[PDB]
């Protein structure tokens, strides 16, 4: 009996009764160092253990999972390198910031021009959050990575109006955008549980940097770079920075990201959006 | 490793000691440009104070990878990170930081490391390179080395709000020279008595 | 005695007398299939033997000849493919056309955007000239490849004025330009001897196509794509097309070229010209 069920890809076998020829009609069954350099780039971020998201390094597409007949392009050096985006400024009234990937890099560098000439897209990313403060400051940040981060609206506040987020909200670019309701993350989901996703705490009395290695997470081997945004990047201060008068009032935050193992397919004419 | 003079101005000629260091201060806007200079050692400019520069005057053609080291003389409570980039020839000084990231850059932190070594790679259309100057010989231009504020220079209460960085330059193992030559610097207008 | 002479790189040894320590001060001495597809492209051009220029296929840069420390980029699929340029039209008063390489492809495709982001350049080219006419037509073309083709002026016609060709003449682009003096090739050199360079005759009673495989010819391993133009492409009719009235009066000429083994180095900001 050939297996047409939905569990056939797993390596775990179950004991299941079936009275028919199709296996999906069966029952449920009982269960049994370093100096990081992308190509030519360097950061200082210390030290030793950094967070690999879901315990997988970014790699290429295996031949079993790729249905594309064409041979993909792999511009190793020109694509994969540290890209420093626009700097933010922390304020006592600040709320948060969210970036969409790979939205920010579509307009920047060779990586941006290849995503325009090519239809499909695959890459891993490397996120580096950068914040600096003296030993007299205090505060905490939460840097998270949320696969498939939707943006919900307030429905006008009465709840009876149907409202959708505009294009500028869902496609921020390298300038990011600010959250108007950090507690629900503007998704209707709590901030307290945000740490279920890969996260790193930036605490001003311990570490000034954060690094998250994000693999490629999608239901399909290749995806479109312009239409579909994979995962968001949330920097939300949990504890407000507090400093006595006379210290430095402007504390910037810098986001430097790099792609890892980027494959492009389906060469075509230039398409902006 | 000898002191490179990044700060060379027409207001520093009266006090020559101000020429060995360039200031770093807290900024209102983020991403402001601090220092920019050309990377050609045998050219009139910052590189004339380097022992490499005075020994590259006796030789015409030079090939190799250089190194430019920076040193932070500020306080112990000063924290910040600055981007240090190198732009291959053909461009001008990058207008903003988003155009200076596309070169070969290094991110370097004050509060951790007090010194950084930037290795200028050898990128050339020729095996050797002559000394670039204005007009027709500028086709040997090496590049442009820039220093950018990435985050900011953060100071606590009581520590000075200004800081000085000293530049240092040297050569790598593969640096070579050839075609020995007279030098431009020394001038004898009258008999030595 | 170490050899500082200028012949040291050759594999041929000579018998030469030297009275000094430097070998360059010595005497002269006595002497002892197919269906061509770049990546995804196809042409019809027939058949069998085609001209390899100087008997060398385009290849990468050997490790002995490359002084660049950085690792070059090799976008195999996105770069190397057939590029069809603008079509011309043959006329009874026509003279010729000249294209500069790699001028034509700087504005076209991924190859154009990488030459802007990168400083150095190396590639081989594949030139395909395309002309079609019936069996009642007649004529001949000469397709040549001239390494380092300079453009001289007429010096005002008196010869006493110093005049230089403008930027539009020396950097034509994908639209090419026409020759005002085909006999001297506007270089001061004869057309009769043009066949010393790699050439193919397009004769309307024999073959409708021409193909010349051009390697990378320069004194340096890598060169700049924007400033330095390597070689020109001359299509000069030797025998004018003549057709009786009632036939097709418009005979187009199409130039489809492809790069081969393109290496890019020195990533930087975008530079147009």
């Amino acid at each position: 009996e050939n297996s047409n069920s939905a569990s056939e890809g797993s390596t775990i076998n179950y004991t299941t009764i079936n009275y028919y020829k199709d296996a999906y009609a069966a029952s449920a069954g009982r269960q049994d160092a370093q100096l990081t350099i992308g190509n030519s780039t360097i950061t200082t971020q210390e030290a030793a253990n950094i967070v690999i998201a879901y315990g997988e390094w970014p790699e290429y597409c295996p031949d079993t999972d790729a249905t594309a007949v064409d041979k993909p392009t792999r511009p190793d050096v020109s694509v994969n390198r540290f890209f420093t985006l626009d700097t933010k400024s922390w304020a006592k009234d600040s709320k948060g910031w969210y970036w969409k990937f790979p939205d920010v890099l579509t307009e920047v560098g060779v990586f941006g021009q290849n995503a325009q000439f090519h239809y499909l897209y695959r890459s891993g990313f490397c996120v580096h959050v950068q914040c600096n403060a003296s030993k007299f400051h205090q505060g905490a940040l939460l840097v998270a990575v949320l696969p498939e981060y939707v943006l919900g609206t307030i429905a006008g506040g009465t709840g009876n109006e149907n409202s959708h987020p505009p294009y500028a909200t869902t496609q921020p670019g390298q300038v990011g955008a600010v959250l108007t309701h950090p507690y629900v993350l503007d998704a209707g989901i709590p901030l307290s549980q945000l740490t279920v996703c890969p996260h790193q705490w930036i605490n001003l009395r311990t570490n000034n940097c954060a690094t998250i290695i994000v693999p490629y997470m999608n239901t399909v081997p290749f995806d479109s770079a312009l239409n579909h945004c994979n995962f968001g990047l949330l920097v939300i201060p949990v504890v407000p920075l507090d400093f006595n008068a006379g210290a430095t009032s402007e504390i910037p935050i810098t986001v430097t990201i790099a792609p890892m193992c980027a494959e492009f397919a389906g060469l075509r004419q230039a398409v902006k959006q | 490793e000898t002191i490179l003079e990044v700060n060379n101005l027409k207001t520093n000629e009266t006090t020559p000691m101000q020429r060995l260091c360039f200031p770093v201060s807290v900024q209102s806007k983020t991403g402001e440009l601090c220092a920019a200079f050309r990377a050609d050692p045998g050219r009139d400019g910052p590189w004339q104070s380097t022992i490499l520069g005075q020994l590259c005057r006796y030789y015409t053609q030079w090939s190799g990878s250089l190194e430019v080291t920076f040193m932070f003389a500020g306080s112990f409570m000063a924290t910040g990170k600055m981007l240090i980039a190198y732009t291959p020839p053909g461009g001008s000084v990058p207008a903003d930081r988003i155009t200076a990231m596309l070169g070969t850059h290094v991110i370097w932190d004050f509060g951790l490391q007090s010194s950084v070594t930037l290795v200028v790679p050898w990128i050339s259309n020729t095996h050797y390179r002559a000394h670039a100057r204005a007009g027709y010989f500028d086709y040997y231009t090496t590049g442009i080395i820039t220093i950018w504020y990435q985050t900011n220079y953060v100071v606590p209460i009581g520590a000075p709000t200004t800081a000085y960085i000293v530049a240092l330059a040297a050569a790598q193992d593969n640096f070579t020279m050839k075609l020995c030559k007279d030098t431009e610097d020394i001038e004898q207008t009258a008999n030595i008595q």
